[PDB]
């Protein structure tokens, strides 16, 4: 399974810098090229540019948008890419994937095919606060579909995880993106059970803050 | 920098109602190629070389163009073709991705699923006080919501927070939230949620009853 895993996303103070990783797996590395691309927040894809193969000398292209700022490279001993962001600003804030890009053969139906799941990065000196997490409990148990709620208040940066019981809850699920406010993020999840289920058998919210390293469960009271 | 233009910008077709795309340039390429993004995942590969479909990509689905104008069709509408799609070239470097189209499916329309919940225990005890409230699975997007507290409704610290069509429904949910000081909340006893959409001649709504 040709596998691509991007770490090193994370909040960064402006014009400072950030390296952009990306472990590889189920192919020949040193014979295939991979670019860089990016996203931000509901626009866009941005190419940021690759790296060639061995027989192509692993010479770097770029992107003019971000050219003298941003060198790519790569450990060609344990098959990894990086990305090398200089003179960082806001507009850089964004989740940045690699993609493997031509090989050294004719599998072109491949090639920008296998992308990675993305590394969300945040250009801002903003202060680190975990959130505070609460059940959304309602009031006066009708409605066959009783829907619980969990509210992810006062975190950063992004990303959160939230799913219910220990992932066991997945369909139903409604997590919200984030509104951002006073340099402050908030978003809901809701899940919409059955009595049987709740709360009876007992429903969870675990919440996680990759950034403030907060993990935590709510354990959503009937009431 | 050959820039890519898309158009239209977004768009909501009906099952099997014909669509198609383009990636427009401000120079010639040699090769039109196309991505389809749905949310919360990367993009796959969906037409190469112009007009070669990707893996596990539907017959109904067809690229083609030339020099500065290209094309992405979808024969008929499909439910499971509804994303964002990006065109575009490697013909020159820098590599360009497209404007993007954002593709939505046109379902049966379904009256929101309102939701309000009141300040709980840990939060009013942390010295806090907001109060949710959920307007799940509906259809289309537009929709508005209007609190309200002891008759007037609210627009200061009203947070809201749509998502974009469900994969597995189709549909819209949004969420706004009311946050006031712990202190304030005391000063108002019912809090209503007020929904407007185009399922309902009236403002669906939902609400409780502070109490101690
Ligand atoms: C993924 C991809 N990589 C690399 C290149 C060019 O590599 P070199 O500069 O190192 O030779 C192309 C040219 N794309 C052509 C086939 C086209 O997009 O029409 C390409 O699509």
């Amino acid at each position: 399974e040709v596998k691509l895993q991007e770490s090193g996303g994370g909040l960064v103070q402006p014009g400072h810098s950030l390296r952009l990783s990306c472990a590889t797996s189920g192919f020949t590395f040193t014979d295939y090229y991979m670019s860089w691309v990016r996203q931000p927040p509901g626009k866009a894809l941005e190419w940021l540019g690759l790296i060639r193969n061995k027989a192509n000398g692993y010479t770097k292209e770029y992107s003019a948008s971000v050219k003298g700022r941003f060198t790519i490279s790569r450990d060609n001993s344990q098959s990894i890419l990086y990305l090398q962001m200089n003179a960082l600003r806001a507009e850089d804030s964004a989740t940045y994937y690699c993609v493997r890009d031509k090989g050294s053969y004719g599998n072109y139906e491949a090639w920008f095919a296998y992308w990675g799941q993305g590394t969300t990065v945040t250009v801002s000196s903003a202060k680190t606060t975990p959130p505070s997490v609460y059940p959304l409990a309602p009031g006066s148990q009708t409605n066959s579909m009783v829907t619980l709620g969990c509210l992810v208040k006062g975190y950063f940066p992004e990303p959160v995880t939230v799913t219910w019981n220990s992932g066991s809850l997945s369909s139903g699920v409604h997590t919200f993106p984030a509104v951002l406010q006073s340099d402050l993020y908030t978003l809901s999840s809701s899940v919409t059970v059955p009595s049987s289920p709740r709360p009876s058998e007992t429903v969870t919210c675990n919440v996680a803050h990759p950034a403030s390293s907060t993990k935590v469960d709510k354990k959503i009271v009937p009431r | 920098d050959i820039e890519l233009t898309q158009s239209p910008a977004i768009m909501a077709a009906s099952p099997g109602e014909k669509v198609t795309i383009t990636c427009s340039a401000t120079s010639g390429v040699n090769y039109m190629h196309w991505f389809q993004q749905k949310p919360g995942t990367s993009p796959k590969l969906w037409i190469y070389s112009t007009s070669n479909l990707a893996s596990a990509v539907p017959a109904r689905f067809s690229g083609s163009g030339s020099g500065t104008s290209y094309s992405l069709t979808i024969s008929r509408m499909e439910a499971e073709d509804a994303a964002t799609y990006y065109c575009q070239q490697r013909s020159t470097y820098p590599f360009t991705f497209g404007g993007g189209t954002k593709l939505e499916l046109k379902r049966a329309d379904a009256a929101p699923t309102v939701s309000i919940f009141p300040p709980s225990s840990e939060q009013l005890t942390s010295g806090g006080a907001s109060v949710v409230c959920f307007l799940n699975n509906f259809y289309p997007k537009d929709i508005n919501v209007k609190w309200k507290i002891d008759g007037s409704e609210r627009q200061n610290g009203v947070l809201n927070s749509w998502t974009d069509q469900d994969s597995k429904d189709s549909t819209y949910s949004m969420s706004s939230t009311l946050t006031l000081t712990k202190d304030e909340y005391e000063r108002h006893n019912s809090y209503t949620c007020e929904a407007t959409h185009k399922t309902s001649t009236s403002p669906i709504v939902k609400s409780f009853n502070r109490n101690e």
